[PDB]
């Protein structure tokens, strides 16, 4: 109509996305960034990322993971994918097994390097932020990207690093922070988490449900490991979004502030109270939670037929027989 | 006898061969035999810019004549500049940062403000002005270096005042100041008269420049009379701009994950170049020699044929689309089989698939 | 009132009211930093800087009143020596 | 506009700004003819 709705860190910014669009911002995922309130984004999401998944896909990598040999493993990778351990999460589990008492937090000293980005590259100021919740949420959420990064590139950053991380965020690719929709059951960490599975095996290279529940695992022993281990990540976030060319506007309308805002008036109750919740939602999930609607046609239209992943695990093992009995 | 294919597959059997053992996904077709709406998406015109209608205007009229969502082009500096123009479509657009970074030549008109007592005297200071550089943009203005790699005067005209030479140069480097800076070596003061640039990049006026006329008939005749000869002549694949690179072939099923970005293994390998020299700038393609992504090397020729595990090359600019090859086991659509499963009961009561045996 | 002074350029030629100068320092002058005579009197501004990178040059835009066409080869000029970058700011 | 060529023997411009050469050929204009996007003259040049 008029204004624009506003969006990123506390709903500030607005135009800035719009504009990288023309210069070739393909992390945004909305078809109309400046005009699209918060309900609408999510019902958008949800929709997209169902026309995205790609069942074919999903078990291919599925049946690889369990039946390929030792020939097709090495090329697709998952198997040295899950034995890989974050330099960041390796530092946490160094400290643990060290530690007498697992419980406390994990004493960081930042390098001169991190210092060095902590005085340049963030905003000075103050934050009146009223509304923290989804503050935390968004960081639940860009933890799983970067875990999930970290694990599938195996340490090593690549030019599609920021993509990665911006497609397993829904705050980024879709400057979607409420992620529950609204009209007229569950958990919003339980949610996240949800998203983050769901986004995870529809999105990057390698889509793997035990892929994901790794990603997660690595993301709740960070948060034990306190407010300090949780900067450290956010600032390898931040430097990843900076160094890019066109994917740096992440940083402009949402990190920027995220990590300066974090680093001072983040707290540490709650960074392990998250952590302890995010478990807790985790643990109470299987495969029969992430469903997707897929297509099959009609004639007399496409038609959507709903199916979990492990529906899937069992057509695809089904037919797997066939082809192994007949010839 | 290979040296006869188009492009990127030029002396494919000069490659020298790893591994024996691989299966050709179907998806993809090689680049000459695209089909035209995406041989079109991996377009690049080597253009003949009028002097006028500035760059951006003029790739606007590229872009509603042929009706394709994104344009980008090699290079602006100069608004009057006649010349090569490549103009990327679609896909190909992925390619114009390295397109501007390019190097470019150019023949150029100055115009000094009064007769030279000395007439040998520009062509002094024409070679005064070369290698590395001090630089101001003319008319957010900062100093810079940029080189002159080489120049040479052609004709100079003491009485018109007129003298036109080539250069050869560093992308970002600026012709008017130059010309302006002979103008204050040679004390009579100068300025640009003219300018028209004679290669960007890996294209020169002489590697198929075409005109907007050329454009606007091509279309017509497609739109009129469903020939595409010419409209798929005048379009040169992307794969062009690559030529000059060093060449790994990679592996059917390791293709999707360098479009993804990840390093390329091993395992991935197909065939490398000859004299390929560690963290050199390779391109990355398929075997039907449609370009992958340009890669950073990371083992030199002599490593790649004596090495058993390690990382071949680091992505530098990802190409191709993301799912083009997909790894399909091939099973059978999934979705598809649940309605089946519907229609002949099977499904439990809940109405989800039975994990039954 | 100028402090302490450099050797900045030395006189090459006119062109069109400005002086053009062969360089005589090791630095690289700002832009618009103020060029002095021995005698400590601004003569005018630094304006273009050009060059290659072993054999720099620069323009000065004469100051108010000062003839381009009143000078001759050798004479010297200055700039303040808080107004120079090294070379090494430029280059990869 | 100034800017001249000739085709040298090598197939490739040969760049001047005189109008007919020292060895008396007429020289064509190194520039491009204007384009104006509304053009229906699309028809007329294709067949030949």
């Amino acid at each position: 109509g008029i204004l624009k709705t506003k969006y990123g860190f506390d709903n500030l910014y607005d135009t800035v996305i719009s504009v990288s669009t023309s210069n070739g911002n393909d992390i945004n995922e909305l078809d109309d960034p400046e005009h699209t309130d918060a309900n609408d984004r999510v019902i958008e999401r949800l929709r997209k990322e169902n026309l995205k998944f790609d069942p074919e896909y999903y078990v291919s990598e599925y049946m690889t993971h369990k039946y390929g040999n030792e020939e097709d493993l090495e090329i697709n990778g998952i198997k040295e994918l899950l034995k890989f351990t974050p330099s960041i999460v390796k530092q946490y589990l160094q400290w643990y097994k060290d530690s007498t008492n697992p419980n406390l937090v994990m004493p960081i000293e930042f390098t001169d390097e991190e210092q060095k980005q902590m005085q340049d590259n963030l905003p000075k100021k103050s934050y009146l932020v009223e509304d923290i919740k989804p503050l935390y949420v968004t960081i639940l959420s860009v933890l799983f990207s970067y875990v999930f990064e970290q694990i599938e590139n195996e340490g090593t950053h690549t030019t599609e690093s920021a993509w990665t991380m911006g497609k397993l965020c829904p705050q980024i690719s879709f400057l979607d922070q409420q992620l529950k929709q609204v009209n007229e059951d569950s958990s919003l960490i339980k949610i996240a988490i949800i998203t983050g599975i769901r986004r995870a095996l529809s999105y990057p290279l390698h889509r793997n449900y035990d892929l994901a529940m790794k990603a997660w695992t690595f993301v709740y022993y960070i948060l034990r490991g306190g407010k300090r281990l949780v900067i450290r990540a956010l600032l390898d976030i931040h430097e990843t979004f900076r160094f890019h060319d066109v994917y740096y506007v992440y940083d402009k309308v949402l990190l920027d502030d995220l990590t300066a805002w974090f680093i001072s008036q983040g707290s540490e109750n709650v960074i392990r109270s998250l952590a302890l919740e995010m478990r807790k939602e985790q643990e109470s999930l299987s495969k029969q939670d992430i469903e997707f609607e897929c297509i099959a046609s009609f004639n007399e239209e496409p038609e959507w037929e709903t199916l979990n992943i492990r529906e899937m695990e069992i057509l695809a093992e089904s037919e797997y027989r066939e082809q192994q009995q007949n010839p | 006898d290979t040296s006869e294919w188009p492009l990127l597959l030029k002396n494919f059997d000069k490659l020298l061969v790893r591994s024996g053992h691989y299966t050709p996904i179907p998806a993809g077709s090689s680049p000459l035999k695209r089909d035209l709406k995406s041989y079109i998406s991996s377009g690049v015109i080597n253009l003949d810019k009028p002097s006028n209608p500035s760059s951006h205007e003029v790739v606007a009229w590229i872009k509603r004549i042929l009706r394709c969502e994104k344009t980008g082009h090699s290079g602006t500096l100069d608004p009057k500049v006649t010349g090569c123009l490549i103009v990327c479509i679609d896909r190909a657009t992925r390619l114009v940062k390295s397109q501007q970074g390019a190097g470019k030549e150019y023949v150029c008109i100055v115009r000094l403000h009064d007769a030279l007592k000395d007439e040998k005297d520009l062509g002094r200071s024409l070679e005064n002005l070369t290698g590395a550089l001090f630089q101001r943009p003319p008319l957010k203005r900062q100093l810079r270096v940029r080189t002159i790699y080489e120049s040479n005067l052609i004709e100079f005209d003491n009485k018109r005042n007129l003298g036109v030479f080539w250069a050869s140069c560093e992308a970002g480097t600026y012709m008017r100041t130059l010309c302006v800076h002979l103008g204050m070596l040679l004390g009579v003061g100068g300025h640009m008269q003219e300018l028209r640039r004679v290669r960007s990049g890996a294209l020169s006026e002489n590697d198929n420049m075409v005109t907007l006329h050329d454009v606007m008939d091509a279309q017509w005749v497609y739109d009129n009379t469903r020939d595409e000869s010419y409209l798929r002549s005048i379009i040169q694949p992307l794969e062009t701009l690559l030529v000059g690179y060093k060449r790994i072939v990679v592996k059917d099923s390791a293709v999707n994950a360098v479009c993804y970005g990840a390093k390329l293994m091993i395992p991935g390998l197909l065939r490398y170049e000859e004299g390929i020299e560690l963290y050199d700038e390779i391109v990355l393609i398929t075997t039907k020699g449609e370009a992958i992504a340009v890669a950073i090397a990371q083992m030199s020729t002599v490593d790649l044929a004596s090495c058993d595990h390690g990382v071949v090359a680091s992505v530098k600019r990802c190409i191709m689309e993301r799912d083009l090859y997909p790894r399909r086991w091939g099973l059978g659509p999934v979705a598809q089989k649940k309605k089946q499963m519907k229609a002949d009961g099977k499904l439990d009561k809940y109405g989800r698939v039975n994990e039954n045996t | 009132p100028p402090d302490t002074v450099l050797e900045m350029g030395a006189f090459l030629h006119p062109c069109e009211g400005d002086i053009v100068c062969r360089s005589i320092n090791t630095k690289i002058p700002y832009f618009n930093a103020p060029i002095y005579l021995e005698n400590k009197t601004q003569v005018g501004k630094v304006d273009e800087i050009l060059g290659p990178l072993n054999e720099v040059f620069f323009t000065i835009k004469c100051g108010d009143g000062v003839q381009a066409t009143s000078f001759k080869e050798g004479d010297k000029f200055y700039i303040a020596a808080d107004k120079l970058l090294p070379i090494e700011r430029f280059l990869p | 506009m100034h800017l001249m060529y000739t085709l040298g023997p090598d197939g490739k411009r040969i760049y001047t700004l005189k109008k007919v050469t020292e060895s008396g050929e007429i020289t064509k204009s190194a520039h491009p003819a204007r384009f104006s996007p509304d053009d229906k003259y699309s028809r007329q040049r294709v067949t030949l």
